[PDB]
């Protein structure tokens, strides 16, 4: 019925796919050949939102691996979990981007996006009734910010009714990996504004706090924040696969999260999360949930809610629940906050129950939060972009490629234009 | 005989009458494959072949989710497979999609499955419509639906179950857009329009029963008890019989007020069973509580225009004279001046069942009360304040104006609510 | 200097509705008051009825606009009515060659004047040229400048019939009826006055806006909804930016032009810089019945105090 194609652009969007689909994978009860194991009926019911069937008892998932570097995939391929993807999905260039916007929107993805064009089109006339489509990627890198934002427009002309989601890695505030991250920040912001449905903003150093407080783990890699970002994933996209007392899809967050077409970027988090020793002194209840869920230490962007205010909430809960209970919960942390909520919206968060608990615990959730306070974010990008801007540092390197100045200025004025937007909603005039 | 069709639209709708039709086969006897082990009891169900029964319903939603798990479920085999009717996508919390773009692919089938169920039908007296204000499918294809429906039949009487958005209970943000435009368009559609509030029956259960965790089964029981109420009189004999004609010539008086409050008593559990001498004269007076009340609004603020009670079980005539009477003298209850015969009353033989493994006690005698008050003009003040404030700023308006709905039916609904609140403050005025 | 005047012109019965057991739900009193119908009061400036033919509406559209569209950025012409009220005869069957091949024989003792003129219009959120075949143009905005389309084509006629010839060209290059659902065709006009001083700055801008549908209840899905729908928002983003340029006294805030490609291009022109005037289009038949009386309408009134500027002669 509802089914969904998964496109992961770039060496951050390679990874944190690979993690998703081990995560999914293990969900559904599919071994790494591709076969089901299980032991439950419900997991097969809705296999069809993620998976294509094989001949002989065999799964493979709607994914599409595209880089302008082999290196990334090739890894991916000669890992666990690598035989289960289907190999004609391996799109690759020779050159990369080498960390320009300009390389990968101008140059070089100009001329991989037919090839990835082709095989999303084939992904998408065999769906039954295709629900939307799903980019993974980031924002600091040539490779996965150009050719995203390139197939994000590309797709958006060929199915402009459809969905599009994006869970893109924004600049992190402290440090930066990258010198001439605002470049590719701006000039790719300036794209998902236009041509996304709604788009969920993660950031590193947010990951890493909640590695290393809440988790309490001494050594965190990659492989954790890819972990965290899977379970955010999975914890979206659950009620098109399992049943529930109240459900909602994509369209239904989108529809009750999105108030004016610009405004779709959003922070997510997860609940429960919590150490090993710490396991044994808690109880996990819907008051626990729902009091971990709205923690400025467990978003997953490095953005604090309480210096704005909140438009819209989503939660998900998972597991057997009363619904009393959430309901009751949810008017609580409406009547005490009513300061970080706006006016002019009655009851700003919206509710889903699904029956299926994530394997293990008994209780989950999943917040997205679209809140005014985001605009710290772009308002940093912004000042970033035009210090470096007025110097011209850097910029030949993107000139180079045919990109003119009018394009830096009219992304900086877009990106300027939403800043002043969602600060503007903060009033409410009456 | 006389026989009723009933329509379940939505998640809502089907999951309450899921319910309702589980406590149906267990009321007469019929097994959940649809066999009897063991004849009133065809007017909601047919007899096909050799001894199957097959209820008269329809199940009708935009998303398979829930109809797939009616379809597996332990009742796979008591419906017809045709009456089971499943879309592909669903409305998302948006009227416009479920009454202009989605529901346009089904309702065809739709009324084409209803057409075939009356034909078979030889006394064919109303249609039970269960439905949520707050859905997309739901406000959307109930509108569509019941605008069909009274172009095609518009003899037959068309009652309604729906579930109030809350005062301040709410699972979604564009609750108010939904309600109001479903009301706009089917107020001129829909002959009566029962109503429940779950923050009400989540009190109820809390207080009553002592329940602290009362997911959507027990008030969806509660709602199974209610419904089973005031059918009993078409499916079981009485000493005084109340038809679904004379429940919109009593409670009705105007064409545009048709929205009666549903209660039930006595709600008490198991514990306090066997403490309490439950009769006719207490649980008609529990029907009168403000705390009792299945909807969130206090009948102290409004006045009783015409109410109508069910008794069934073991009921004496005389005790429920002496009991409205009682009623009648006390002066904290206030009636219209224009209304000096208000009460309808229906006495029936067969007491309430208790489905196993649910929350309520086994009672020899209990009473449904259906009454038309104006102090419903606050909820409708309240849903306008609301629409009001999330349409001064225009918010969500264009997820519904680009899936075909004009700017215009905004301010025609506002309007329409407008007049119709107006309308239920002239009402209410003595002369 | 101000008041954004707004004319209503009460197009004519219908000859197949005419005798078909309809009344009239809207009536004319004179130029300065109309009646609706229940029984609502309205006063929008001019006033024009089925009388009034082509050219009679000249004296109160834009001849007192276009005196010398030189000491002012002036004409922001738009075009309500939505479908069947006559938004797109009155424009583009005579109400434009009053502007010019009318009114290009003004005077030259103290000027000098050349103009230049662009076509375009708005179809699917895309901006295309209309006088010649190119694809999609991109918008691009800037601190100094305002809005500038990537890719238009500029023409300066020197003479008054090459300005028919243009305009005939743009017309049979719309999108026509694939009338019904179609593009905003939005005509610009630069004024040069090269002086025999340095004001030569205006800009006058006509438009023809599309009319909003309600689909399934008429219509039809598929095309003509796809591209419908788009018809809606474009027009929804537009009321909002009107209502946000004329709400009590905080006005400024920050106005939403960038939800629509057509909002953008009237950034510089919609806002209070200009002497503008508005163009609205009833039936008064009463099949239609509410869609000739609401934002068609009321907006309208929100409209007629948009306070401008005019003291910027460039
Ligand atoms: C002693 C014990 O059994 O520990 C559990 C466990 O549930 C705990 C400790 C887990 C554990 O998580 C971690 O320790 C962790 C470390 C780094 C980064 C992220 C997590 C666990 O890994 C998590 C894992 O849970 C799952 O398997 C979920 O289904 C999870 N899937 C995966 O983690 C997974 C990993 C590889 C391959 C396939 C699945 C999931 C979560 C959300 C949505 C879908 C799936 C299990 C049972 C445990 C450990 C192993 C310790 C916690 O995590 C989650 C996601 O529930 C830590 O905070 C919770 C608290 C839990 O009690
Ligand atoms: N009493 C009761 N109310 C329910 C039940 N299920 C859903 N609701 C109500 O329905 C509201 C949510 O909207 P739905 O009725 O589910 O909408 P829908 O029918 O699924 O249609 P969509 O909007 O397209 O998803 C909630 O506010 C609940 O109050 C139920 O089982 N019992
Ligand atoms: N070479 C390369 N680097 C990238 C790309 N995208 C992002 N980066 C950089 O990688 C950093 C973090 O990415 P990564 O560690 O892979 O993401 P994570 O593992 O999911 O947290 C970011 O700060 C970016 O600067 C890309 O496409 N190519
Ligand atoms: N003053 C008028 N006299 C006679 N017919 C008119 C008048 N004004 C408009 N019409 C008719 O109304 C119709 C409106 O169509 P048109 O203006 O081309 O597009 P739209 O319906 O989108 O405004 C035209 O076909 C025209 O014949
Ligand atoms: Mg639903
Ligand atoms: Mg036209």
């Amino acid at each position: 019925m509802r089914e969904i194609v998964h496109i992961q652009a770039g060496q951050c969007g390679n990874q944190i796919g690979a993690k998703f689909w081990e995560v999914i994978s293990d969900e559904h009860g599919i071994d790494p050949t591709g076969s089901y194991h299980g032991d439950s009926d419900l997991q097969l019911e809705r296999i069809n939102v993620y998976y294509n069937e094989a001949a002989g008892n065999k799964y493979v998932p709607r994914a599409i691996l595209v880089d302008l570097e082999p290196g990334t995939m090739d890894s991916v391929r000669s890992g666990p979990f690598g035989q289960i993807f289907r190999p004609d999905n391996f799109v690759f260039g020779q050159s990369g981007a080498g960390n320009n916007w300009a390389k990968g929107h101008y140059t070089e993805g100009a001329e991989l996006v037919d090839s990835v064009l082709d095989v999303v089109r084939k992904e998408s006339e065999s769906c039954d009734c295709l629900q939307g489509f799903q980019l993974t990627h980031s924002l600091g890198g040539g490779t996965g910010s150009g050719m995203g934002t390139l197939l994000i427009s590309k797709i958006r002309e060929e199915y402009p009714d459809r969905i599009m989601n994006t869970f893109s890695v924004v600049p992190s505030p402290k440090v930066s990996d990258t010198v001439v991250e605002p470049y590719n920040a701006t000039l790719s912001v300036h794209q998902l504004v236009e041509n996304t449905d709604e788009t969920y903003c993660i950031d590193n150093e947010a990951l890493y706090d909640i590695c290393f407080r809440t988790l309490k783990l001494t050594t965190p890699t990659y492989g954790d924040l890819n972990h965290l970002v899977s379970a955010t994933m999975s914890g979206v996209t659950t009620c098109l696969r399992f049943p529930g007392q109240l459900n909602a899809d994509l369209r239904k967050l989108a529809v009750n999260m999105v108030p004016f077409p610009r405004l779709h970027f959003f922070m997510p988090g997860f609940a429960p999360l919590t150490s090993r020793g710490s396991q044994q002194y808690r109880a996990l209840t819907v008051p626990e949930l729902t009091q971990q869920m709205f923690d400025a230490k467990n978003m997953m962007a490095a953005c604090d809610p309480r210096h704005g205010r909140y438009l819209t909430v989503a939660a998900v809960f998972r597991g057997r629940m009363s619904m009393k209970e959430v309901d009751e919960q949810m008017l609580n942390v409406q009547n005490k906050n009513s300061s970080y909520f706006v006016e002019w919206i009655p009851n700003n968060v919206k509710t889903a129950v699904c029956d299926i608990p994530p394997r293990g615990l008994k209780m989950s959730a999943t917040f997205i939060g679209n809140s005014t306070a985001i605009q710290e974010l772009f308002k940093r990008i912004s000042e970033q972009f035009t210090a470096m801007f007025r110097r011209k540092a850097f910029l030949h390197w993107y000139t180079g490629e045919g990109m003119d100045e009018m394009e830096f200025t009219e992304a900086e004025s877009n990106m300027n234009d939403l800043v002043s937007e969602y600060q503007q909603y903060q009033d409410a005039t009456a | 005989m006389r026989e009723c069709i009933s329509i379940h639209v939505g998640q809502a709708g089907v999951q309450i009458g899921n319910a309702c039709w589980e406590l149906y086969c267990l009321e007469h006897g019929i097994q959940p494959d649809g066999q009897m082990p063991s004849d009133s009891f065809n007017t909601f169900f047919s007899e096909t072949g050799a001894g199957k029964h097959v209820p008269r319903a329809v199940f009708v939603d935009l998303e398979p989710t829930v109809i797939d798990e009616v379809r597996t479920g332990t009742y796979r085999q008591l419906f017809h497979p045709e009456q089971l009717i499943t879309g592909k996508e669903d409305a998302a919390n948006n009227y416009a999609r479920g009454h202009y773009t989605i529901g346009k692919e089904i309702i065809d089938l739709v009324l084409d499955r209803i057409r075939k169920l009356a034909d078979q039908c030889t006394g064919l007296q109303g249609f039970l419509v269960f439905h949520s204000f707050g859905g997309g499918t739901g406000s959307g294809f109930t509108s569509l639906l019941m605008e069909r429906l009274s172009v095609d039949y518009g003899k037959k009487s068309k009652l309604e179950f729906s579930i109030y958005p809350a005062p301040q209970v709410s699972t979604a943000v564009v609750e108010p857009y939904n309600s109001i435009l479903t009301t706009h368009t089917t107020l001129e559609h829909s002959d009566c329009a029962f109503m429940v509030d779950n923050e009400a029956i989540y009190d109820i259960c809390r207080r009553n029963l002592d329940i602290e965790r009362p997911t959507y089964t027990n008030l969806n029981r509660l709602i199974s008890q209610i419904v089973s109420s005031i059918t009993a009189s078409l499916r079981f004999d009485g000493a005084l019989n109340v038809d679904l004609t004379e429940f919109q010539t009593n409670l009705v008086p105007y064409p545009r007020i048709h929205f009666p409050l549903a209660t039930y008593a006595p709600v008490i559990s198991a514990e306090k069973a066997y403490h309490e001498q439950l009769s006719v004269a207490e649980i008609t007076n529990a029907c009168f509580e403000p705390a009792n009340q299945m909807v969130k609004c206090d009948p102290r603020h409004g006045k009783y225009m015409a109410c109508c009670l069910l008794y069934r079980g073991d009921v004496v005539p005389k005790d429920v004279n002496a009991a409205i009477a009682t009623i009648k003298t006390k002066r904290s209850i206030q009636f219209v001046d224009w209304c000096p015969t208000g009460f309808k009353v229906g006495i029936n033989y067969q007491p309430p069942t208790v489905v196993p493994g649910g929350d309520l006690a086994k009672v020899q005698r209990a009473v449904c009360m259906l009454s038309n008050t104006t102090a419903i003009a606050e909820a409708w003040a309240r849903l306008d304040h609301k629409f009001d404030l999330m349409y001064a700023k225009r918010a969500f308006v264009h997820w519904y104006v680009g899936e075909g709905m004009e700017e215009g039916e905004f301010s025609e609904a506002r309007e329409d609510m407008a007049a119709l609140e107006k309308d239920y403050e002239e009402v209410g005025v003595d002369s | 200097c101000h008041h954004m005047k707004v004319v209503v012109r009460v197009r004519p019965e219908n000859t197949k509705e005419k005798a078909a057991g309809f009344h009239k739900v809207v009536h004319v009193v004179d130029k300065h008051i109309l009646v609706f119908d229940k029984d609502l009061k309205f006063v929008f400036d001019a006033v024009f009825d089925e009388t009034s033919t082509q050219s009679e509406v000249f004296e109160h559209t834009t001849k007192p606009i276009l005196r010398s569209f030189l000491n002012g950025y002036n004409c922001t012409v738009l075009a309500y009515g939505a479908t069947g009220a006559g938004k797109t005869h009155t424009m583009l069957g005579s109400a434009d060659e009053p502007g010019v091949m009318y009114l290009t024989m003004l005077h030259k003792e103290e000027k000098i004047c050349s103009t230049a003129v662009s076509y375009l219009e708005v179809y699917n959120e895309q901006i295309r040229d209309l006088l010649v075949n190119s694809g999609p143009l991109a918008v691009r905005e800037d601190t100094q400048k305002g809005v500038v389309v990537h890719g238009l084509t500029l023409h300066q006629p020197k003479s008054s019939e090459e300005i028919l010839h243009l305009l005939d060209n743009g017309n049979k290059n719309r999108t026509q009826h694939p009338t019904s659902s179609r593009s905003h065709a939005v005509f610009q006009i630069y004024l040069r006055q090269q002086d025999k001083q340095n004001v030569r700055i205006a800009k006058m801008s006509l438009i023809d806006l599309a009319g909003s549908e309600r689909a399934s209840t008429s219509g039809a899905k598929g095309t003509r909804f796809v591209e419908g729908t788009n018809i809606n928002r474009s027009l929804l983003a537009l009321g909002n930016v009107i209502n946000a340029l004329a709400d009590s006294k905080r006005k400024n805030q920050h106005i939403p032009y960038r939800n629509s490609k057509l909002t953008r291009l009237l950034k510089d022109s919609l806002g209070g810089n200009c002497q503008t005037i508005m163009i609205a289009a009833v039936s008064p038949s009463s099949v239609f019945y509410d869609d000739t009386y609401n934002t068609l309408k009321y907006a309208n009134r929100a409209k007629d105090i948009k306070s401008s500027l005019k003291s910027n002669v460039l």
